[PDB]
């Protein structure tokens, strides 16, 4: 619930491996590089940013929030983070035919099926599909999480977010 | 494409 706080390095073009977008007059991660100081300390897409370095990032826009990143002085940068605001957890049971009844495409859920698993649980569209089972799939191709979904047992439960 | 899952 509460936010906690993180402290990351600056690459030599002092980047941490982040873009951010603004929504609702907050400051969102959008995007998190592989292998950079951002993924190292767990920032995911969605978390909300309340400060760099104890500054409010509220009414920022996404250039004035990576500007501010850019031009921080130091080795460190500080953030406060509210850990994903918007994420849901669904479980839903496979049926006989192994589908727990949604479509999907990039990532984003776009149709329910109809007295299916999915639809007895209330899972909802236009939301993001953010983690299967314990693995992320952001930034993963529409194969991969359709892969994850056929191998896993009867039991699929995703966390999700609208997306905004 | 899309995938029904």
């Amino acid at each position: 619930m509460d936010p906690r706080e993180v402290i990351l390095c600056k690459d030599q073009d002092g980047k941490i491996g982040l873009r951010l977008k603004s929504i609702d007059n907050g400051i969102f991660v959008q995007l998190v590089q592989a292998n950079s100081p951002a993924s190292l300390v767990g920032l995911r897409f969605g978390d909300q940013v309340l400060q760099i370095n104890g500054e409010n990032c509220a009414g920022w826009s996404s250039d004035k929030a990576h500007k501010v990143l850019k031009q921080a002085f130091g080795e460190k940068i500080t953030m406060t983070i509210r850990d994903r605001p918007f994420e849901r957890t669904i479980t839903m049971h496979k049926d006989s035919t192994g589908h727990v009844g949604f479509i999907f495409k990039n990532g984003k859920i776009t149709s329910i099926v109809k007295d299916s698993s999915a639809a007895r649980n209330g899972l909802l569209t236009e939301h993001n599909i953010c983690e299967i089972n314990g693995q992320n799939v952001i930034g993963l191709k529409d194969s991969q999480i359709a892969d994850i979904l056929s191998t896993s047992g009867t039991v699929v439960t995703i966390t999700i977010m609208p997306a905004f | 494409n899309e995938y029904y899952v």
